[PDB]
């Protein structure tokens, strides 16, 4: 109620649709582990 | 009979509370504890058992409240079937040192600080 | 299901968590690099083709 601004607003219209029920789902963990060493930072500590 | 058969199986294979108590030995045990450590990407410890047997998720809540005491959580239990590799060792591949047989029922540990 | 093909095939799902920590021997392995994308490949295979 103060102030005019020129608003460009892009409004988003579209919709992405699944055709085919089929899939097959996997989790896959562990790469830091055996990919790589952690090196010598002194003593373990909690801090 | 077949039911005996089944039987024997299920019946070695250790229940919750048993599970808890060996892996309360493990972690006591001080060998057992430095063969178990692995240090993280970020240089924090993490302990990693191998324990016979199986746990509920009922009973592993009730675990990792006992363990809360104790700065410590059970971020992840996998149940195995399979043969147990040695605490020294990450992966499942079968060796001599490999204990039990191929549909043995276990879970491998994984407890980080709280 | 959504999905127009529904009606012409099975509806087919499959989950499996692949950890690599248990499936990479990575003390002795001499390539850890190729013993990953073996683990992978195998996982996905296996799973795939039924």
């Amino acid at each position: 109620g103060h102030q005019v601004t020129r608003e460009i607003a892009a409004i988003p219209f579209n919709l992405h649709v699944n055709n085919i029920p089929f899939a097959l789902e996997f989790k896959i963990t562990g790469f830091q582990k055996v990919m790589g060493e952690t090196q010598f930072n002194g003593k373990l500590a909690d801090l | 009979t077949y039911i005996e058969l089944i039987n024997i199986v299920n019946d070695d294979t250790p229940e919750d509370d048993a599970v808890i108590s060996d892996l309360m030995s493990q972690m006591n045990d001080k060998q057992t504890v430095l063969d178990s450590c692995r240090i993280n990407h970020k240089g924090n410890a993490y302990f990693k058992f191998h324990v016979k047997g199986s746990i509920s998720k009922d009973k592993l809540k009730a675990l990792n409240e006992t363990l809360k005491d104790s700065n410590l959580v059970v971020t992840d239990a996998s149940t195995q079937r399979g043969f147990m590799p040695p605490n020294k060792f990450d992966d499942i591949t079968y060796t001599e040192e490999s204990v039990g047989y191929r549909a043995m029922v276990w879970t491998s540990f994984t407890i980080e600080k709280l | 299901i959504e999905g127009a093909l529904s009606a012409v095939m099975r509806p087919t799902y499959r989950y499996k968590e692949l950890d690599l920590e248990k499936v990479i021997d990575t003390i002795k392995s001499k390539d850890r690099w190729d013993d990953v994308c073996a683990a992978i490949l195998n996982c996905v295979k296996a799973e795939l083709f039924p």
